[PDB]
């Protein structure tokens, strides 16, 4: 189906800033959030599953968790991977779905005819499941995600019918936290209400905290009100149109296999070294070989994004982004101010050295606003905030 | 993940089940005594 | 919420309906605001005490022994406005770290 398609997609990857073009096309009707669309890319383009031999499975989906308090298009996140990922199947905790994530066997309703009707895990065997409502699962549907994630299979000894039928999705599952507020005096695992298991098998945990920011408030009114405008019935680089950017991924997922030959074993390492040094230097969630694989696995993803089929230093630095941001959103804040300032070097990557500046502006200002607000800035701060040189640039 | 003298998964499996299916030991006399003893320590 | 602004985006579109108005206008949108605004209750719980913690909280956070540091704070909050330094010392003896969120 891809002739012209093939033809031109190959010239978008050679763009150059496909990667970036990406992630501003994912969610064009969510404003901000690039993290998480960037964590949604990667997860839509997925990894390389392997098994050396036939005996150490390893998957290549990447997996995505978003905890976060009401109010954050979550659930928009979740329908717009929908729309957009072929065989997307989305599903629910509540009992309101038309699929469930436990299989069972039963006449049809409709049909009338004695069906095996397997879960949405199944249903999604190479493709997408939007759990929805992550933290609001019976116990039956723990399990069986838990089987799922952990396995990549669900086993059925129900009537006569004992199988074992693989479900080898990519989980994206929307959650709130415990008394829907998201705290960060308190870590991610305490904070989610699921348990420890369910939250490893997670490649990406984005935390989508809300909080009262004039400028951020202003922007989201706007698209919402503008979107409501023109859709009342009485009627920095340009994003992908969705088809093309569709076709983009078929292409992607089909033909480029990205190669780990050339990765710099010393650097990884190293970096896994000192997180886990810099892990139990306080009180925090050690990193575990898990994150690295799970590194490993957005670096593909991110080399399939670019066609390289060979993941080159600038995707193993971007998967490395990737994972750090997530563990050390995953800390409480004594330990994920400390561990931020730490390994700043690879937080930073891939920053032009305005965001950095624009975010340190910003927590000076909500500092100073939230001194008048109950009592009721200077260029020497931000001066020295960027040395912790150039200010011209970001002015203008 | 890049890469991707010892008994592969299925012939391990044919191997345990032959092993299974054909010998089951019994311990020696010396061998009670010495399990007895430590297990008595 | 966000959800907060899409109902009061309804509340102004069910003002204009009522008026039979084609366009939605400021004093709708002024009605449904108040009214949201009404709607939604201040807490009381048995009251000032959490802006002089807050404002504490800040300026050790802008500074990042006791015998210094609390007469430092005891001087520090005084120097806008002879009866309050035992308040402020009974609220600090209330307070008396890492995990803290203002
Ligand atoms: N960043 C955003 N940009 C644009 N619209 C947004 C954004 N966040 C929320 N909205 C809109 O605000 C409303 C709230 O979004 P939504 O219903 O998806 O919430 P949610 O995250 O699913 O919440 P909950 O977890 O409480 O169910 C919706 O109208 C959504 O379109
Ligand atoms: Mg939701």
């Amino acid at each position: 189906l891809t002739d012209e398609d093939v033809k031109m997609i190959t010239s978008l990857s050679k763009d150059q800033q496909i990667g970036e073009k990406i992630f501003a096309s994912i969610a064009p009707s969510i404003y901000g959030h690039e993290d998480i669309k960037r964590g949604l890319a990667l997860a839509l383009f997925g990894g390389e599953p392997k098994n050396p031999g036939g005996k150490h499975k390893v998957r290549g989906d990447i997996n995505v968790l978003l905890c976060g308090d009401p109010g954050t298009a979550k659930s928009q996140f979740l329908k717009y991977i929908e729309k957009v990922s072929s065989r997307a199947i989305f599903t629910t905790g509540q009992g309101a779905s038309a699929v469930g994530l436990t299989a069972y066997v039963q006449r049809h309703p409709v049909s009338r005819e004695w069906t095996l009707e397997a879960g949405a895990l199944v249903l999604a065997d190479r493709g997408v499941c939007l759990i929805d409502e992550f933290d609001k699962m019976n116990d039956q549907d723990r399990t069986s995600i838990h089987e799922a994630m952990e396995q990549q299979s669900i086993s059925i000894s129900k009537a006569g019918i004992v199988t074992s039928l693989q479900a080898r999705c990519t989980v994206i599952a929307a959650a709130n936290p415990i008394g829907g507020r998201y705290d960060p005096s308190l870590t991610f695992s305490e904070n989610v209400d699921l348990t420890e298991p369910i939250i490893s098998r997670f490649d990406i945990l984005c935390v989508v905290r809300d909080t009262v920011d004039p400028v951020q408030d202003e922007m989201l009114a706007r698209f919402v009100v503008g979107s409501h405008v023109r859709h009342h019935p009485s009627n920095g680089v340009e994003p992908l149109p969705q088809e093309v950017l569709k076709k983009y991924i078929i292409y992607a997922k089909e033909r480029v296999h990205p190669k780990l030959n050339q990765m710099d074993q010393d650097k990884v390492a190293k970096m896994y070294s000192d997180l886990r040094k810099e892990s139990m230097a306080t009180g925090s969630i050690p990193i575990t070989v898990r994150h690295i694989e799970s590194m490993i696995r957005m670096a593909e993803a991110h080399a399939r994004i670019h066609l390289r089929d060979y993941v080159i230093e600038d995707d193993v630095n971007m998967a490395i982004r990737v994972m750090l941001e997530s563990f050390i959103d995953t800390q409480k804040f004594s330990v994920m101010r400390s561990m931020r300032k730490t390994f700043a070097r690879y937080l930073s990557f891939r920053r032009d050295n305005n965001e950095l500046l624009l975010f340190i502006l910003k927590q000076l200002v909500a500092e100073q606003v939230t001194y008048q607000r109950n009592r009721f800035v200077p260029e020497k701060d931000l001066v020295d905030k960027a040395r912790q040189h150039n200010l011209s640039a970001f002015y203008d | 993940h890049v890469s991707a003298g010892e008994i592969d998964l299925a012939k391990l499996k044919k191997f345990i089940a032959y092993c299974r299916v054909k010998c089951g030991p019994r311990l020696s006399a010396e061998a009670a005594e010495k399990l007895k003893n430590r297990y008595i320590i | 919420t966000v959800r907060q602004l899409e109902s009061m985006i309804r509340l102004s579109e069910a003002m204009a309906r009522m008026h039979c108005c084609d366009e939605v206008q400021p004093k709708h949108v002024k009605e449904a605001f108040r009214l949201l605004n009404k709607s939604i209750i201040r807490v009381e719980t048995p009251y000032c005490r959490i802006s002089n913690l807050i404002v504490l909280h800040l300026r050790k956070v802008e500074e990042e022994k006791r015998s210094e540091l609390v007469n430092w704070y005891l001087k520090e909050i005084e120097s806008e406005i002879e009866e309050e330094l035992i308040n402020k010392k009974r609220i600090i003896e209330k307070v008396i770290v890492l995990i803290e969120l203002t």
